[PDB]
């Protein structure tokens, strides 16, 4: 049976060298072409090129000449892909694939066997703490029940960040959402609760948020405006 | 062999 | 030449035909062998069509592909639950003449599992705190809908704003419905010199908003 097994998740800084691998198993690696597919984070899938491990023929599509490259080692039938100066853009999984079908006598035309895909991140952010600002009840005095309020976490490295409110006595109708990745490569999330109207005049809310990273832990007290 | 690419029909890239 | 071209997204119920289509150039989709692939979440991509209109070994007679000058069609018919995923039309374009593999875009097929629902949008404007540090980010949360497709647009009183806005990826929230969330990044003289901004949400054909003013 076929298979192509690539190497493990991969998280890096801007700046660094990678090579990442991909083994072939149950065929002859000296005679087929293996091409290689990226995906950036949202995106749709991208050639890359394909290299022939017989000869070391390559091709690579006009985006990819020059910013990577690709070789083989037929020692441990393995191909690889490197970079020596990952940038953040290069955030993205990576597959290779066998290019085969074996639909006439000789040729290829298809990519047939897949691996799994190999993760890698590329960061040119450092470890850094959250700035965390109160999101303030809009309205005070409404007509439809409820009134939502939060916390913004701004601008930390890396994830995760875990937020609280009340330090976990209030659970209930609390939304933290997914992080933003900001083109500084800082992280931005917020999370919000839902509360009855009524109890501003009562209830104080605090957001507790913890980064491990950076040993960070604020609490905010969210309290309506003036 | 295995090498030659074949776009379309009748047709091939590194044919040998 | 060199693109083949998709609709971003399609849907369908349990048991309905559908068609995913690619339009190409006489580079590729015209004269060159066409195939199509599936993409489900946590596994790579499987051949279903090689060369213009043949089924892969395996795959479910269900699946089905044609050509027409520079278009190509992938017909699903008895769509299945497992049938969600992203589904993508290649070629061989030879534009440089050499053998240059192009993929489409890319189709995300939602197959509708519960009833469509529409989003939550909340909107907060800067914290005084952020402005006392002379910043400003302006927050849109939009969460409940589904499917899991949205866009968002902001205006600056009525102005389209295009600078300064970061949006996440939708995800799958814990009861199955999407979640996403928008960021406008301005400086405080830019918040306070404008008489309103708003985040516009569309899903489905249908935009709501929310607005804020400095006051």
């Amino acid at each position: 049976e076929i298979q192509l097994e690539q190497s493990g998740a991969e998280v890096k800084k801007s700046g660094e060298s990678l090579k990442i691998s991909c083994q072939t198993s149950g065929y002859s690696f000296s005679d087929y072409w293996i091409g290689w597919v990226r995906q950036m984070p949202g995106k749709g899938l991208e050639w890359m090129g394909i290299f022939y491990p017989g000869d070391s023929d390559s091709r690579y599509s006009p985006s990819f000449e020059g910013q990577v490259t690709m070789s083989a080692d037929r020692s441990t039938n393995t191909a690889h892909l490197q970079w020596s100066s990952l940038k953040p853009s290069d955030t993205a999984l990576y597959y290779c694939a066998r290019l085969g079908g074996d639909y006439e006598d000789s040729g290829a035309d298809a990519f047939d066997f897949w691996g799994q895909g190999t993760l890698v991140t590329v960061s040119s952010a450092s470890t850094k703490g959250p700035s965390v600002f109160p999101l303030a009840p809009s309205s005070k005095s409404t007509s439809g029940g409820t009134a939502a309020l939060g916390c913004l976490v701004k601008d930390y490295f890396p994830e995760p960040v875990t937020v609280s409110w009340n330090s976990g006595a209030l659970t209930s109708g609390v939304h933290t959402f997914p992080a933003v990745l900001q083109s500084s490569g800082l992280y931005s999330l917020s999370s919000v609760v839902t509360v009855p109207s009524s109890s501003l005049g009562t209830q104080t809310y605090i957001c507790n948020v913890n980064h491990k990273p950076s040993n960070t832990k604020v609490d905010k007290k969210v309290e309506p405006k003036s | 062999t295995k090498k030659s690419i074949k776009i379309r029909p009748r047709q091939a890239f590194y044919a040998t | 030449q060199s693109v083949l071209t998709q609709p971003p997204s399609a849907s369908g119920t349990p048991g309905q035909r559908i068609s995913i289509s690619c339009s190409g150039t006489s580079s590729n989709v015209e004269n060159n062998y066409v195939y199509w692939y599936q993409h489900l979440p946590g596994t790579a991509p499987k051949l279903l069509i090689y060369r213009n209109d043949h089924r892969s070994s395996g795959i479910p007679d269900r699946f089905s592909a044609s050509k027409s000058g520079t278009s190509a069609s992938l017909a699903i018919s008895g769509l299945r639950p497992e049938d969600e995923g992203d589904y993508y039309c290649a070629a061989w374009d030879d534009s440089r003449g050499g053998p240059d593999w192009v993929f489409g875009g890319g189709t995300k097929l939602t197959v509708l599992a519960q009833p469509k629902a529409a989003p939550s949008v909340t909107l907060f404007p800067p914290s005084s705190e952020e402005l006392q540090a002379n910043k400003a980010t302006l927050v849109c949360l939009i969460s409940d809908f589904y499917p899991g497709a949205v866009t968002v647009a902001w205006k600056a009183d009525s102005s389209p704003v295009k600078a300064g806005v970061e949006t996440t990826t939708p995800s799958k929230q814990s009861n199955n419905k999407y979640a996403a969330s928008s960021y406008l990044s301005l400086t405080p003289e830019q918040w306070k010199s404008h008489k309103s901004y708003s985040c516009q949400v569309t899903h489905e054909g249908s935009t709501v908003e929310k607005t804020v003013a400095p006051t």
